[PDB]
RNA sequence: GUCGAAUUUGGGUAUAGGGGCGAAAGACUAAUCGAACCAUCUAGUAGCUGGUUCCUGCCGAAGUUUCCCUCAGGAUAGCAGAAGCUCGUAUCAGUUUUAUGAGGUAAAGCGAAUCUUU
RNA sequence: CUAUCUAGCGAAACCACAGCCAAGGGAACGGGCUUGGCAGAAUCAGCGGGGAAAGAAGACCCUGUUGAGCUUGACUCUAGU
RNA sequence: GAAGACAUUGUCAGGUGGGGAGUUUGGACAUCUGUUAAACGAUAACGCAGAUGUCCUAAGGGGGGCUCAUGGAGAACAGAAAUCUCCAGUAGAACAAAAGGGUAAAAGCCCCCUUGAUUUUGAUUUUCAGUGUGAAUACAAACCAUGAAAGU
RNA sequence: GCGUUGGAUUGUUCACCCACUAAUAGGGAACGUGAGCUGGGUUUAGACCGUCGUGAGACAGGUUAGUUUUACCCUACUGAU
C-alpha cells in the first residue's frame, strides 16, 4: 500500500500541474496548439491517467489477495508480484514521460 | 507439478465463543466459482470458499501465432492430486480449464465456427493475481 | 418397556450409533459433522498433510473444440508523429 | 434501596440425605452441598506420581520381532547373568585365495522397444 | 494520624547454597561453567528493574479400559399401574 | 341403610413404565499386483497409482484339431463399415476381473469324453514364535476319469 | 548532536480526517513496560434473543452482569554516615 500511494503521490504532482489546455482561454489554448500540439499533448496525460487507476487496482487486490497468506515464504512471493507489476506500468511509460 | 499437501489449503476455522469447534476448513488457494454460484447458509456449510480468490478471466497464451488474450474461463475439467478439486475448483498448476474463444473465431472442418477449448494453467495463483494458461494445441 | 425396543422396533418397520426412532438412518452422520473435525491422540478429518501423485496422462480426446456452433446459430496519431518529432 | 406493609423479629412447633425446603440461584439444609455429617465394610482399586536404608570384587545390557479394545502396559523372541555337565584338540570364523553359481542398480544405449538389447 | 528516632513489648511468609555484570555455548532467554570488565570493613531511609520473588501438584489443552450430575425409543431391569 | 358371589385380598401371566436403579458409549484394523526400494533377502511414512468380502458343471479335467491382433490385393448387392478368398504377420490377439509375469502343432479359438472340485491321514513352502488361520507344492495307499499310448 | 505535536469516531491498535508547526520520519528492547496502573476488552458460575438439536445442551452468533490481595529480605538504582 505504501509503494502503491507513492506512485500515485507522484502522479498526482503531473495531473495537478499541467495547465488542463481545454478551457484555459482560446489565445493560451492556441499557443499551445501550434508549438505543443495539443493531440500528443492530452493524449500523454490521458496516458498517466490510466496508468495512475492502474496502480490503485494492483494496490487493492494484492492487499486483499495477502489476508490469507499462510507462511512467509507466499507473503513473500505477493509483496514481490506487487511490485513488480506496478514496475510494468512504469516501464511502459517510458516514452510519454521524456516527452513532458 | 510439486506434490501440495492438504494441511495446506484447508485452515482450522474454530468457531464459537469458546473456540473449540476446529471443524470447518477454508481453502486458502485459488478457486473458480462458477457463474451462478448463491452461497449456502452457515449452519449448514462445511467448506468455505473466499470471495477475494475467486479468479474469472485468465491470461490465455497461444504457442501458435504466439498471441496472449485474456479470456474467460467456463469449466474446470481435469484437477490433478484428487478428482475432489475437480468439484471444488482449486486451481494450482496443471490444472485443465475449458475456456471459451469467441474473440479470436477461430475456423473448423466445416467452418461453422469454434467458440471453445482447452487450456492447461502454467502457475500457481498464490503468488500472483494472474492465472496463466497455455492454449494447448 | 417391551415394545419400545430397538430390536423390537426395527422388526415393525423392516449400521451407525445412535440410530433411534427418532431422526433417520441417514440424520446420525448428518449431524454428527458439527463435531468430525479433531484429531486423536490419527489426524484430524480434511488435513491429511500428505503429498500425493499429481499425474496428467495424456489423451487423444482434448486439444479440440469443445462442443460446436454454427454459422446458422451465429486511427493512432502516435504513428505518425511519435513524441520527439 | 425500602421504610405501614407480599414488613421486620423473639419463643413454641412441623418437615431429615437420593431426603427436605425453595417468589427458582442448583440456592439453602451448623464456616461443608450438581447430593450433609459420623462410624464400620477398608489397609477399597490405580496400567499413574514420589521414596526404597552397608562396603568392596567379577560379568554386563535394551529401546527391536509377532500377538493383544494393544499405543504411559502386558505375553513371546532377542540381548544378560548364574549353576554347571560330557570331553580335550577340536570343529570351526562379521577375513582373504582357487573354482562355480544366482542379480539387472550406477554407467552405457532410444540410428532397443515403449518403459531394459548390454 | 502514620512512616522516621527513642523506653517497654515483639511476630510471619519464605529458605538446596547463596547474591556485581557483558559475551559464548547450552532442555531452545545463567547468581555459579569458560574468556573478559573488575573488586575494600561495617551499615541507615527510600525504592519496585531483576531474584522465571508469591498467592493456585493450574481455571487452559491431551491421556485413563478413573468418577459424579443431568437427558433420550442406547442396552439390561424395577416400584407402580 | 348401600352393595353382593361381582368387587377386595393372595399367587402366576401379558401390556405399559428415564419417575427410579446399574452399566457402557473402539483405535493406513484382514489382504494381493506395481512403485518408493538403492543388482540376494528383509526395509518405513495419514508414501504412492490401482484391486478384493466375488465369479464359472465349465470359465474344472483329459485327448484330437487349428492359428491370433493387424495390413496388402480382390468378389452382384456392400461404401472405411457383415460374408468370401489369398499374401505377409514372434504374437503387436486372447485367456472371469486389478496389476505384474508366463503362453503359438499352446495355457488361445473349435470339437470328443467326462467328474480328481473324491476317500484315508502324514511330509513340506509362505507370513512365522518357524504357533494358528489362509493358500500352495511334492509323494504313498486306494478308487476313478481320459488317451492308441507315454502320461496327465 | 538535537527535535518530531494538539484534537475528532469503535476495547480497539487495524483503517482515515481537522488544524498548528521548521517537521508531524521509521524501528527495537519477552510484537519494551499486570508482584507500576487500567480490568475498558481477554476466560467460570446469573440471565436474555438468533440459528441447530426430540432432549440434556452446543453455538454461525449478538447483548448485559461480574475477587488474587506481597515487599520488612539480598542485589540494582537515588540519597546518607
Amino acid at each position: 500500500k505504501y509503494t502503491g500511494e507513492g506512485f500515485v503521490e507522484k502522479f498526482e504532482d503531473i495531473l495537478k500541474g499541467f495547465p488542463n489546455i481545454n478551457d484555459v482561454h482560446p489565445f493560451h489554448r492556441d499557443l499551445m496548439d501550434t508549438l505543443y500540439e495539443k493531440n500528443h499533448y492530452k493524449i500523454s496525460l490521458a496516458a498517466i491517467s490510466r496508468a495512475k487507476s492502474l496502480v490503485e487496482q494492483v494496490a487493492r487486490d494484492y492487499v486483499r489477495l495477502l489476508k490469507f497468506g499462510q507462511s512467509l515464504f507466499q507473503c513473500k512471493q505477493l509483496k514481490r508480484a506487487a511490485l513488480g507489476r506496478m514496475a510494468t506500468i512504469v516501464k511502459k511509460l517510458r516514452d510519454p514521460l521524456a516527452y513532458l | 507439478v510439486r506434490g501440495i499437501s492438504e494441511e495446506e489449503m484447508f485452515k482450522v476455522i474454530k468457531t464459537g465463543k469458546s473456540r473449540s469447534k476446529s471443524w470447518k476448513r477454508m481453502i486458502t488457494k485459488h478457486t473458480f466459482v462458477g457463474e451462478g454460484f448463491t452461497r449456502r447458509p452457515v449452519k449448514m456449510e462445511r467448506i468455505i470458499r473466499p470471495s477475494a480468490l475467486r479468479q474469472k478471466k485468465a491470461n490465455v497464451t497461444h504457442p501458435e501465432l504466439g498471441v496472449t488474450v485474456f479470456l474467460p474461463i467456463l469449466a474446470v475439467k481435469k484437477n490433478p492430486q484428487s478428482p475432489m478439486y475437480t468439484q471444488l475448483g482449486v486451481l494450482t498448476k496443471g490444472t485443465i480449464i475449458e475456456v471459451n474463444v469467441s474473440e479470436l473465431g477461430m475456423v473448423t472442418a466445416g467452418g461453422k465456427v469454434v467458440w471453445g477449448k482447452y487450456a492447461q494453467v502454467t502457475n500457481e495463483p498464490d503468488r500472483d493475481g494472474c492465472v496463466n494458461a497455455v492454449l494447448l494445441v | 418397556g417391551t415394545g419400545k425396543k430397538e430390536k423390537s422396533r426395527r422388526i415393525r418397520e423392516g449400521r451407525v450409533k445412535g440410530e433411534n426412532f427418532y431422526r433417520d438412518s441417514k440424520r446420525v452422520k448428518f449431524l454428527n459433522m458439527y463435531t468430525s473435525g479433531k484429531e486423536i491422540r490419527r489426524a484430524a478429518s480434511f488435513q491429511d498433510s500428505t503429498i500425493p501423485d499429481a499425474r496428467v496422462q495424456p489423451d487423444r480426446r482434448w486439444f479440440g473444440n469443445t462442443r460446436v456452433i454454427s454459422q446458422d446459430a451465429l486511427a493512432r496519431i502516435l504513428d505518425t508523429e511519435s513524441y520527439a518529432d
